[PDB]
């Protein structure tokens, strides 16, 4: 059978703290 | 390998050492002595390299 992933499945790339930021 | 041989088919030991240099917390460390810490003054500092 198959579902939908929707926005699931992202995670932490680096073991760096950032805030109040967008990063590519 | 036989103790006769020349050099290039000699033995040689070889270790490696691969560093994890990354932003992650430290646990192996050169022999560094530690101050007590100083705060809310202009300072140079060395956190774990």
């Amino acid at each position: 059978a198959y579902t939908n992933s929707f926005t699931r499945g992202v995670y932490y790339p680096d073991k760096v703290f950032r805030s109040s930021v967008l990063h590519s | 390998f036989q103790p006769t041989y020349g050099v290039g088919y000699q033995p040689y030991r070889v270790v490696v050492l691969s560093f994890e240099l990354l932003h992650a917390p430290a646990t192996v460390c050169g022999p560094k002595k530690s101050t007590n810490l100083v705060k809310n003054k202009c300072v140079n500092f060395n956190f774990n390299g």
